[PDB]
Formats: structure tokens, C-alpha cells, sequence
């Protein structure tokens, strides 16, 4: 029963052709439910998550949102020349949500990142700040001493967050009930004297889900290597197991695929 | 590293002649400058769309290409990457298993 949602926000000065300096994404348990970037200027929800938002709600983060890039359009001006590292493209990201845990605790993240590196952290329960280095500590002795940031992501973290957790998982509920089993394709190939045993999920909702490799029963976790977790484009996932074996002990091999939409862990061949 | 690590895969298991999507997932490269091509016999395919800049927790950024694609058997599918971290373009070839 826990649930979270995320805010992944990015400045850019390089963004590359035909792309946005400043990105919003917006996940509720692993699932998108709403962008932004600098190009659109507006918030816009995941119509397959979200078929049914109202305007009033989408106005108020489309502002915030733009204040976000605001934001980051002054930490991009400012940090470089802080860090006597003007020369180059450069990057601001923060990572900011909340959880509301099985029993109802909450929980609140506030993250940044200046150049892909940790820069600055603050605590909603505690209300203090960490700086990741000693450039970063005049960001964090100045919004501390100020006494106004700590108030507002208190209430942002702790509040509206929660609040739009709730309300998101009530309007996505359709979506994010809906368990979607995995499609798994067991393959091999043999080149000199091995063969490649490739087990592939495809399209597996929610996100977590174990593979591992068999020989009779007992596990081959020494042999086998993991692709990890990547996104489909349809709030789906993706993930994978691989394992070479002599070409001559193929079909003794098994691969275990445990998921939320299976009662029973399923077991398959090449 | 900072390079791309690249994964090429479909949206469903894949089947020689099945109407499907072909997707090209680069994640762990820093700065997010980063061009992706889907590609059907080294020409590139059409109606590709490319998800909005997000990154991983460890802040390392991260893209997913797709394209919706009829996989032919007698064709080679690939995804190709450009970014800074690398002197020459890195293609990556798609593995139909089937
Ligand atoms: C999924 C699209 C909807 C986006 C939701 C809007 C939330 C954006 C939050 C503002 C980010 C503020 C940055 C910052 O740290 N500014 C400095 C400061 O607050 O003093
Ligand atoms: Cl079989």
C-alpha cells in the first residue's frame, strides 16, 4: 500500500535540436502522469493515466512550473561562475515528492544537482538544508538564514504533495489498478562453442519484477548477467536475464519470472 | 563512464511480420546533449518519438526512443548514438530473437 510521486526537473544550457532547456516530469508510482517543458510552456497530464483532469488543477501546476524554470534559469546563471567552471555546457536537475507508506506516515524528498553532481538537500522534518560541498554551503547558509524556503517546501513536501498524491491515485486509479502481466520470450544463440540463453519480459505493469536462470532447481546466478528495468513508451516495463551455456544443457535451463500480476512465479524454456 | 549505455528492444515479443514498436533506451550519460536513430537496414525509421529529459536517481540522464516498426525477417535493426562522451557515432543492433 505505499505510494509515491515524483517530480524530475531539468535545466539545460545544451539541450540539443528542436528541445526543450527546461523539463518537467511528473510520476505517480512509476507511472507519468504529467509534463512540462519550456517549449509548450503549459502542465499537461498522461491522458491514459489521467482521462478526466479538470483545468483549474493543470492552471496552478502550469505556474508553478514555469516559476520551477524560473528558478532554474537563475542557478544556471549563477553556479557556473560560482564554481569557477564557467566554460561549457551545464546542467541543473532537482528531484522532489512524497511517499504515503502503508500506514500513513509520510515521507519527503527535495533534491538538486548542479552538473549531474549532488549540490544541495533539504529534510521537511527536520526543515534543515546539507550542501554537498563547500560552494553549494553559501546556497544553503543564505535560504536557511532567509527563513522562507524551509516554511514553503515544508508545506509543499508535506501538504500539497500529499494531497496531490491522493488525488492522483484517485483519478489514475483506473490505470494504476489495472496489473498487466509480463510477455516473456525465452532465446537462444550459439556462436564458437556457447549458447546464449536470453529470457526478455515485455510489458509488465506495476514496475518491480524478479527474473533468474535455473538448472534443475537450483539457481545459476553466478553465469548470469541482467539487462535491469527500462521503460516501454506506454507505462509499461521492460527487463531481461542472460546466461551462456554449453550448447548441449539448453533445455535444462529455466527462466523464473516473479511479478504482481502473476499469483504463481512462472517458470519458462528455450 | 558518462557514455551512453544503450538497450534496444520491442514493445512485444517479436514476430516477422507483426505490426510492433521498436525502442532504443540510452541512460546513464551526462551532459543530456544526446542524438538517437532508429534504423531499418541503416536508413532511418520514420515517426520516431523520443520521451521528455529525465534522469535516474543517481542524477545520470536518460532517453527513450521508439518507433512503431513490422519486423522484416531479412532486415537488420539498430539504434545509433551520438553524444559527446563519444569520437564516433556507437550503433547498437537490435536482437529480433526470432
Ligand atoms: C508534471 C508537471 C507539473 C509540475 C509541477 C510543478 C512543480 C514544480 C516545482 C517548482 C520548482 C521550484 C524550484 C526551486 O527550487 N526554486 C528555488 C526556490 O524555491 O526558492
Ligand atoms: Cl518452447
Amino acid at each position: 500500500g505505499s505510494h509515491s510521486l515524483r517530480y524530475f526537473l531539468t535545466g539545460m544550457t545544451d539541450p540539443g535540436p528542436g528541445m526543450p532547456r527546461f523539463v518537467i516530469v511528473g510520476y505517480v508510482d512509476d507511472k507519468i502522469f504529467g509534463t512540462y517543458n519550456s517549449k509548450s510552456r503549459t502542465a499537461q497530464p498522461i491522458v491514459e493515466m489521467l482521462p478526466q483532469e479538470d483545468q483549474e488543477h493543470w492552471d496552478t501546476q502550469t505556474q508553478k512550473a514555469q516559476g520551477g524554470e524560473r528558478d532554474f534559469d537563475w542557478n544556471l546563471n549563477r553556479l557556473p561562475e560560482r564554481y569557477n567552471k564557467s566554460k561549457g555546457s551545464h546542467t541543473m536537475q532537482m528531484m522532489f515528492g512524497c511517499d504515503i507508506l502503508e500506514d500513513g506516515s509520510i515521507r519527503g524528498y527535495d533534491q538538486y544537482a548542479f552538473d549531474g553532481r549532488d549540490f544541495l538537500a533539504f529534510d521537511m522534518d527536520t526543515m534543515t538544508f546539507t550542501a554537498a560541498d563547500p560552494v553549494a554551503e553559501i546556497t544553503k547558509r543564505r535560504w536557511e538564514t532567509e527563513g522562507t524556503y524551509a516554511e514553503r517546501w515544508k508545506h509543499e513536501l508535506g501538504t500539497v504533495c500529499v494531497q496531490n498524491l491522493r488525488r492522483y491515485l484517485e483519478h489514475g486509479k483506473a490505470a494504476l489498478k489495472r496489473r498487466v502481466q509480463p510477455e516473456v520470450r525465452v532465446w537462444g544463440k550459439e556462436a564458437d562453442g556457447i549458447l546464449t540463453l536470453s529470457c526478455h519480459a515485455h510489458g509488465f505493469y506495476p514496475r518491480p519484477i524478479t527474473i533468474s536462470w535455473m538448472k534443475d532447481g537450483m539457481v545459476r546466478d553466478q553465469e548470469t548477467r541482467w539487462g535491469g528495468i527500462v521503460p516501454n513508451s506506454d507505462g509499461t516495463y521492460h527487463a531481461s536475464a542472460a546466461i551462456d551455456v554449453l550448447p548441449e544443457d539448453g533445455d535444462k535451463y529455466w527462466c523464473r519470472v516473479e511479478h504482481a500480476s502473476l499469483p504463481q512465479p512462472g517458470l519458462f524454456s528455450w | 563512464a558518462l557514455t551512453p549505455k544503450v538497450q534496444v528492444y520491442s514493445r512485444f515479443p517479436a514476430s516477422a511480420g507483426t505490426k510492433n514498436v521498436l525502442n532504443c533506451f540510452a541512460a546513464g550519460f551526462h551532459p543530456p546533449k544526446i542524438s538517437i536513430t532508429l534504423m531499418k537496414d541503416g536508413v532511418p525509421m520514420e515517426g520516431a518519438q523520443y520521451s521528455d529529459m529525465s534522469f535516474n536517481d543517481d542524477w545520470t540522464f536518460q532517453r527513450l526512443v521508439h518507433a512503431d516498426f513490422t519486423p522484416s525477417s531479412g532486415s537488420t535493426y539498430a539504434c545509433k548514438v551520438e553524444h559527446e562522451t563519444l569520437k564516433e557515432p556507437q550503433v547498437y543492433k537490435w536482437d529480433p530473437e526470432f
